[PDB]
C-alpha cells in the first residue's frame, strides 16, 4: 500500500480528535449487535445478552479502547503497519480462528461509528483515506493466514 | 428476514431520509466512488465530477427505490423486481459492491442523523440494506 | 428466486442422493473438518476422528435437514426454521461456514455423480445451499 | 505459506492427471454460468448468453486452459507463487478490477471440477492440499491489491 500526503493528513489529523475510549466501546458494541455472531469470541465478558448489556459492559467497553487504540499505532505508523500488526495477526490467525472477513467488519463499523463522531469533517476523501487504512489493518491482520 | 423491531428501526430512520432524499442518494454514491474507485466502472456513462446532475439525479432514484422498498417491506422482491433484470443481467455487478454502497449510504446517515443510529437502528438498516443488495442480485441466483 | 430449473434441478440430483444421506452427510462434514480445520471449534463435544458414530449420526441429520428443505422448497424457511434459533442465536454459527459446507458438498456430490453435476446443476445447487445458508444464519437478519 | 512433504507430494501428484484442457475449458465454463455477473471481465469472448454458448465457446475453452496452465506454475514452484503471479496481479487488479472474491470463487469452482475429475481419488486430504494452493494463488492474485 502507497499512502499520499494527503491521505496522511486525513488521517493524522482525524486520530487526533477521536475519542479513542468512546469511539472504540461503540464499534466493538455495534459490532457484536450487528454481526451476534462475533459474540462466541467474546463469552469471556459474560453478558451480551441484550443490545444494551453489551453497550453497558465494562470489558467490552475496555476491549474497544484497546482495539481502537491499536488502529492508532497504525495511523502512527504508516510505513510499518504490517509489523505493527504481527504479534497480533499471531493471535487472531493462530490462537483464536477469527475468520478475516470479521477485520473487514469491523472495519466498517469504525468508519460509521468515525462517521457517526466527525459528521460532515468525515469528508468522502477522509472516509475514503480510513476505509483504506482500515483495509489495511485487516490486511495486516490476516497475514498470518497466508 | 427483518423482525418487527427491524421494520420500525428501519422506518424511522427512512422518516429522517425522505425529504433528503436526493443530497442523500448522491452523497452516498460520490463517497462510493471515492471511497472504492472500482465501482465508477459501471458508470462509465457518467460524470462522476461533484454534484453532476446524473449522480444527483440517479441518487434520487436509488434513495427512492429504498424508502419504496422500505414501506412495500414484506414483499422487497415484489416491490424491485426489475431492479433485479437491471442489476443482474442487464448490468452484471459483483455482488460485492452493494455491500459498499449499503455501507456508503450507512455513513451518510450516522453523519446526518448520529442520534438515530443506534446500534439497534444500525444493525436493523444493515439487515435491510443486506436483503435489498440480496433482491437486485437474486437474478443471478 | 428458486426458478423452475433450480427447484427441479435441485430435486435432480437431490434424488440421486437418498440411500445416501449419511454416507454422503458425513463426508462433508470431514471433508469440511480438513479442508478448513476450524470449523471443528462448533464440535468439542464431538469425536472427530474420521468416521465417528457422532459424525457419521449428524452428517445423517444435515442431509435429512438438506433433503427436506429440499421437499419443503416453497417454504424453506419454514422447514428450517428451527434450525435458524439453533445456528444462529445458541451456536453463533459465524456465516463463513456455509460457504464453506456448502463447498463440501458440493464437491461429495461431484465425486459420485460427476455426470449429475453439471454447470447448470452447480448453479442451481449452489443457489438453493446458499438459500439454506441464509436461512440458518437468520437469528439475527 | 509453509508447504507440508506430504501436500506437495498431493498437489504434485494430482496435478500430472488432470486434463488442464478440459479441466481448464470446465473451471470457467462454471465460474460463468454458477456466477454469471463474471461474464462482464469477458465480453471480449462474445457469447456467453447460455450455459451451451459459455460450454462450446472457442475463446472461453482456451482461456480455461490458460487459467489452469496458471494454477500449474504453483505447482510447480510453490515457494515463488506470488513472484509467479505478480504480473498477473497487476493485470486482475490494476487494469482489471476483479474483485479478489471472485478468485476465491473460481478456485471454489476449480475444486468441484478436480472433485468432478478423479472422484474419490480426490480425497478429504486432497481437496485439503489443493483448497490451500488455491488460497494461495488466489492470494498471491490479489496481492497488488493489499
Ligand atoms: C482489524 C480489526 C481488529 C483489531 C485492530 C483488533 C485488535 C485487537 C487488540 C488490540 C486486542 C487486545 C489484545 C489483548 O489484550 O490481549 C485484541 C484481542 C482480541 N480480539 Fe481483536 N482486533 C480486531 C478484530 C477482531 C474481531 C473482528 C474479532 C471477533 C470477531 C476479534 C476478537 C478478539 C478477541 C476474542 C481478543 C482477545 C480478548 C481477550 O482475551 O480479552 N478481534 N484484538
Ligand atoms: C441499495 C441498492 C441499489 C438500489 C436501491 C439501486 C437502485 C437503482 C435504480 C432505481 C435504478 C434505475 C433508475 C432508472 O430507471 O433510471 C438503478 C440503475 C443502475 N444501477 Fe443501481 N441500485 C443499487 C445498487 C447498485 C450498485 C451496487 C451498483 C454498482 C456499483 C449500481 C449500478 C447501477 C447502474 C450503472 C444503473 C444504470 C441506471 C442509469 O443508466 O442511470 N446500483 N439502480
Ligand atoms: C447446509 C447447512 C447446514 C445444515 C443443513 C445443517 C443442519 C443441521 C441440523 C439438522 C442440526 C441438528 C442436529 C441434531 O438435531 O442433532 C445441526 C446442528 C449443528 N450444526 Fe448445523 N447445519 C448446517 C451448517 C452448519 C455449519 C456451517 C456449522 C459450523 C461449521 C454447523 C454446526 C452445527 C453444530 C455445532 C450443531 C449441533 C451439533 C450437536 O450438538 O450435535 N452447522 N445442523
Ligand atoms: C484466481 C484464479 C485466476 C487465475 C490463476 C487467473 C489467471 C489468468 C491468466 C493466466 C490470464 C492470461 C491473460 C491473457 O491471455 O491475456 C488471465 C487473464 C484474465 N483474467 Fe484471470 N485468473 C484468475 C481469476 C480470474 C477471475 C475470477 C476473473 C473474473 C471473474 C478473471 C478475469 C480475467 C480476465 C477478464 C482476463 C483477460 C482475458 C482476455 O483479455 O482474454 N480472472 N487470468
Amino acid at each position: 500500500v502507497h499512502w499520499s500526503a494527503e491521505e496522511k493528513q486525513l488521517i493524522t489529523g482525524l486520530w487526533g480528535k477521536v475519542n479513542v475510549a468512546d469511539c472504540g466501546a461503540e464499534a466493538l458494541a455495534r459490532l457484536l449487535i450487528v454481526y451476534p455472531w462475533t459474540q462466541r469470541f467474546f463469552a469471556s465478558f459474560g453478558n451480551l445478552s441484550s443490545p444494551t448489556a453489551i453497550l453497558g459492559n465494562p470489558m467490552v467497553r475496555a476491549h474497544g479502547k484497546k482495539v481502537l487504540t491499536s488502529f492508532g499505532d497504525a495511523v502512527k505508523n504508516l510505513d510499518n503497519i504490517k509489523n505493527t500488526f504481527s504479534q497480533l495477526s499471531e493471535l487472531h490467525c493462530d490462537k483464536l480462528h477469527v475468520d478475516p472477513e470479521n477485520f473487514r467488519l469491523l472495519g466498517d463499523i469504525l468508519i460509521i461509528v468515525l462517521a457517526a463522531h466527525f459528521s460532515k469533517d468525515f469528508t468522502p476523501e477522509c472516509q475514503a483515506a480510513w476505509q483504506k487504512l482500515v483495509r489495511v489493518v485487516a490486511h495486516a491482520l490476516a497475514r498470518k493466514y497466508h | 428476514v427483518l423482525s418487527a423491531a427491524d421494520k420500525n428501526n428501519v422506518k424511522g430512520i427512512f422518516t429522517k431520509i425522505a425529504g433528503h432524499a436526493e443530497e442523500y442518494g448522491a452523497e452516498t454514491l460520490e463517497r462510493m466512488f471515492i471511497t472504492y474507485p472500482p465501482t465508477k466502472t459501471y458508470f462509465p456513462h457518467f460524470d462522476l465530477s461533484h454534484g453532476s446532475a446524473q449522480i444527483k439525479g440517479h441518487g434520487k432514484k436509488v434513495v427512492a427505490a429504498l424508502i419504496e422498498a422500505a414501506n412495500h417491506i414484506d414483499d422487497i422482491a415484489g416491490t424491485l423486481s426489475k431492479l433485479s433484470d437491471l442489476h443482474a443481467h442487464k448490468l452484471r455487478v459483483d455482488p460485492v459492491n452493494f455491500k459498499l454502497l449499503g455501507q456508503c449510504f450507512l455513513v451518510v446517515v450516522a453523519i446526518h442523523h448520529p442520534a438515530a443510529l443506534t446500534p439497534e437502528v444500525h444493525a436493523s438498516l444493515d439487515k435491510f440494506l443486506c436483503a435489498v443488495g440480496t433482491v437486485l442480485t437474486a437474478k443471478y441466483r
